[PDB]
């Protein structure tokens, strides 16, 4: 799981997951990560290096797999070029003249059969694609909602944990606008999902404390200085 | 979700008829899981129609299937004699095997009942018995009615038959008593 | 080539088998359909070769389990605690090259398992112008799967046999005719052979 | 002790995938490895590939990648071959060999029966015998007869001294035959390829 | 690579056989990759020489081989009757076995034929056929001249034959009509 | 229900390394653990080891580390036992066992029949049969042999009813003998491992 | 460790007999790893006990068992005839199968062996053998003597047998010659 | 091994080491782990 824990998910939110579903050979399970390189990357499924999510791949040999031969399953191995992240192929072009013999026919066939064991055999893979930002979410996980409360707490809006007090904003929030960032790279307003209302987040009140004491051969007793405080907060 | 079929369908020899299959689901992967079964009334099924954008081993090319969205249909030309059959459409998306309804093939053509009258035996009778057995069959037409007359006449009927000579075939089994029997009977027997 | 089903009780795990031929019992799925009379077919469960990975029909989970032999290539099935809608033709039905995994290639027989409590009353045979026609008459018998054959089985040609007709006391009776001869009846449940001429 | 035995000899047309078993007794058969040996009529041996019970881990020769598959069953350890087109160019014998606890995985410890594999296209011709001053012995000839397996016997092999039985001979016509004699009587002719046993006397 | 044999060898009773083959590779973990088999004509190959190191289990102590570069020998002491048989050298480093061109093992020693004529049956008098065969026997040589007298006289004819007790047998089967069969003969035979 | 039977009873002589072997049949002989056991009589019973069918999986007792060896076979549902060195100290019952549906991996659940093995050097002598106011009841007696396991029978088997066989008495010289007498006749005893038998009439 | 059990027990019908057999072990997982087996002389083991806290299925329900530390102890209320076997104690919480020494349960309740003579055949005779058999059986203790009266009297017999019929049985073979038969009665000694 | 290594391990010293034995499904091996979650995690047995 790319930039998310396998056990830590069922807490959060996601704009669009989209689920890449394809089956590739045993031993060609080395490339399905960012960044890698290879024959199975660069001309059937590339990932991006800033790809997010996790690459869930399991063995399916008693599923995709005959032993007269389960040629319906083709892979890509000959292309002009490199294949970008996140792009399809389908085209059956020769990569000459109208028919193959001499240039190739670049669309291969797996020779799943039981008889052969590990490495061979076919490999059911789900990409589970994420994109946690500052998206509006639209699917999150199992957890309640809680009631609504204003002007200390404790906040969780879409999975963004956090201290600090809400207040009624004046400010002009875009439909597709959802979080906000101020200079310090701090969320300082959010829309809540239930209702459509913005609230500003402001951390909750704090000050440096200096105490004014003198010698301890001299007396005990003590004053405190709430600097940069006032008396009434 | 739950395949809808036709309960019984009415086609004619030489003649094409459309078997429709409703509620057919999809998964990530394709949409064409679906296939056919032909099972023949008291026999063991056989695969016939699978994969309809192909063609399976054996079974004859009047034989064919469509899809259109979430309902599919079964092509079939050339209906004959032995083709009166059960047909099930069955749909494997989500790697779960599901039939319809059950469809009931049925052809038409060109069809007199055969109506016999046999006396009760001596073994019944010693037996204070005496049964009136009324046996009738070849007749093409689902149409057949029962009666005795005594002024008109427990007893029981059943008007379907096996699949074994591809004609129909119903007995009544009327059952009184000889002293009653030998007082006085008929068959009457009603068909188109 | 299946065994025959003989009437039981619900609750003495009754077996059925089923025995097939013409590929190799090392790869292919291989699983039962039942089919209940008056309704289709039930898919409940397959089972592989190798690693058992059964997966049961979601109405089938624990009601049913694959108990198929390997070394002799024969499917079995065990029961547990049966109830009287337990009673359906259960088809055994294998992966084959021509579909898929899940897709069924062949089919076996078939056999109708029986369940009722009437204690099994045994059979009864009576005798009966054509001539030119005889035939024979089976009367006072509580089990449906009752075959009537002329001379052992002697004569196959313009014999036929009609279906029972269910009696109001809940017996049947069966009428066979036969073109013209001792008329020969078996009873399966009860193991019972009666003989009657004409 | 290990004992190993094949099927029957087979003849065929080129174009009808025939298959053969092995069946193999007395030791854990999942554990060794097996294979097949080619070997046309006047010239060297010729391997093919060979086959693990457990796993199926097939490894063919170079020179049969396309030409036959090898399967074996692990519910009753037997293997199976499938022949793909056949033609003319398969009449050749088939041994079998299994690992054994002699070498390596590799070598080939033990061999089988042998099953004759014969391309012809004449149909399966049925054959014929024909009966024999000098007395002192008695024989029978056998002709027009095309598959080459057919065994000459005498009083269904009741006798044994005596008996022998000489090679046969290909006319060029396209059909064999043989000679066999008995020291001195009904000679029977038992035909593999069409299960016809013909009875002769002299 | 090809392991290279000699097809035909010479050798005699009680004299020693040195087998040559050529063409032999090898891989890491070792260059004993070299076994033999003898294999007697109609019969199942049997494995005589493996690891040339050591010798297998029921082989007899006559049987030896050695290595020496690319090339290796298979050395064979005392040589009888029932020696006459093919052997092959063997090649698995690659994890592929190859075989050689076969060496036929042939002996000499010290050796009058016996000469038989048989007559046809009527059978094939009254089928118009007639099949004059001549029995030719106890010859140690592996090759014989079969004919026949009218003037010396289609016909076909095996020069060798199977070592089935340690000696040679011929056979010949003259087809013609049994007019010109009964228009005159005598087998004419003719020894190296 | 399931089933389960071991191989007959033998008698073989020291370096002949027998091949006792075990059938099973019923159920899935693939999941369930099997094993042996086998001890001198005076000194109770002894744990040999168990193996998993299923797949690659042994533990034997440490007392039988390099004694004795077990092995299965999956495909056709039999085990298949092997020893090596066989001497004077292996003259013991052997009782199969298998995990079973009732306890754990290692509780035995069933048991065999039984296989009596008995290691001698004498060279298994035949035994000799000889026969014997109540005329009324018969019986015969068998002498002059070695083994101990002996069939008595009378006319084949043929009379069942009042049939008694008495148990053997050895000698000071070191041979056995037994009665057996029947209720009222040919006494037929046939000695299974040694294919020995000898009819007598009273 | 080994296990441990008294070489020979003895009980009357219709009393309780404790079964004693030290040597348990004890391991992460339980120390409930005993069982018991019941081996009829001259046939096959049968599992009757495993499990003390539970109980097997068509075992009957005269059969317990309790736990003490590392010695437990096998309660069989209602001795009956059928009950003359023998039990082991096992012991399997390492893995591995022990077996204890075994308890050979000799029952014992309420009871004059039967005599009869056979002389031999002529088959015998014309080899020189004269060997004489005198059949005693329809005896309930394990204990009897069998010889012959010339002065007291080669002589072998066995003294115990198989249980088949809750009974025993004995048979003893007087191995002389003809010649110093020629030239005897049977002699029963019984409690 | 967290914090040891598994082959430099017969040359250090402990105070007491208490060998835990439970057996759990094969799903759930990735879950007994310090920090982590789910349901064995927080309710048969967690690893601090």
């Amino acid at each position: 799981c790319y930039g998310v824990s396998p056990t830590k998910l069922n807490d959060l939110c996601f704009t669009n997951v989209y689920a890449d579903s394809f089956v590739i050979r045993g031993n060609e399970v080395s490339q399905i990560a960012p960044g890698q390189t290879g024959n199975i990357a660069d001309y059937n499924y590339k990932l991006p290096d800033d790809f997010t999510g996790c690459v869930i791949a399991w063995n399916s040999n008693k599923l995709d797999s005959k032993p007269s031969g389960n040629y319906n399953y083709l892979y890509r191995l000959f292309r002009k070029s490199k294949l970008k992240p996140f792009e399809r192929d389908i085209s059956t072009e020769i990569y000459c003249n109208g028919v193959a013999g001499p240039c190739y026919s670049p669309l291969q066939s797996y020779g799943f059969r039981p008889t052969y064991g590990v490495g061979h055999q076919p490999y059911r893979v789900v990409v589970l694609s994420f994109e946690l930002l500052h998206a509006p979410a639209t699917v999150c996980g199992p957890k309640k909602s809680t009631n609504l409360v204003k002007n200390c707490v404790n906040f969780n809006f879409n999975g963004l944990t956090g201290t600090g007090v809400l207040t009624e904003s004046n400010k002009k929030f875009l439909p597709f606008q959802q979080f906000g960032r101020d200079i310090a790279d701090t969320t300082d307003a959010v829309r809540d999902p239930q209702t459509l209302e913005i609230l500003d987040i402001t951390p909750c009140s704090f000050g440096g404390v200096s105490v004014i004491t003198p010698g301890t051969n001299t007396s005990n007793q003590v004053a405190v200085l709430y600097q940069g405080v006032n008396c009434t907060e | 979700s739950a395949l809808t079929q036709p309960r019984s369908v009415s086609g004619s020899l030489g003649q094409s008829v459309t078997i429709s299959c409703t509620g057919i689901s999809s998964d990530v992967g394709g949409d064409n899981y679906v296939s056919w079964y032909q099972q023949h009334p008291g026999k063991a099924p056989k695969l016939m129609i699978y994969d309809v954008s192909k063609r399976p081993s054996g079974v004859p090319d009047r034989f064919s299937g469509s899809k259109s969205g979430n309902t599919a249909s079964l092509t079939i030309s050339g209906l004959q004699a032995d083709d009166e059959a059960d047909y099930y459409c069955c749909s494997y998306a989500l790697s779960r095997v599901v039939f319809g309804g059950g469809t009931m093939l049925t052809v038409l053509g060109q069809p007199a009942p055969s109506v016999t009258l046999f006396p009760p035996s001596s073994e019944e009778l010693q037996a204070n018995k005496a049964t009136l057995v009324c046996l009738i069959s070849d007749f093409y037409p689902g149409a057949v009615t029962v009666a005795w007359k005594a002024s008109p006449v427990g007893v029981e009927t059943t008007t379907p038959s096996k699949q074994s000579n591809n004609k129909y075939a119903a007995s009544s089994y009327l059952s009184l008593t000889p002293e009653q029997w030998k007082s006085h009977y008929s068959c009457q027997v009603t068909h188109e | 080539v299946q065994s025959g089903a003989e009437v039981k009780k619900p609750g003495e795990s009754l077996k059925i088998s089923c025995k097939g031929s013409g590929y190799t019992f090392s790869y292919y799925w291989i699983g039962w359909v039942r089919q209940m009379p008056g309704k289709g077919l039930e898919w409940m469960g397959i089972i592989y070769p190798g690693d058992s990975d059964t997966r049961y029909s979601p109405s089938f989970q624990g009601q049913v389990t694959i108990s198929a032999d390997k070394s002799i290539s024969t499917a079995y099935l065990h029961w547990s605690s049966l109830k009287a809608s337990d009673t359906a033709m259960y088809y055994c039905a294998r992966q084959g090259d021509l579909g898929d995994w899940i897709l069924l290639g062949y089919w076996g027989q078939g056999t109708l398992v029986t369940v009722s409590s009437a204690s099994t009353k045994g059979p009864s045979v009576f005798p009966l112008k054509s001539t030119a026609a005889l035939g024979c008459l089976v009367k006072d018998y509580f089990p449906e799967p009752v075959t009537v054959s002329w001379n052992s089985g002697a004569l196959t040609s313009g014999v036929h046999t009609f279906p029972a007709v269910l009696q109001s006391s809940g017996l049947y009776s069966l009428s066979s005719v036969v073109t013209v001869y001792i008329c020969n009846v078996n009873h399966k449940p009860s193991n019972t052979k009666v003989d009657k001429k004409v």
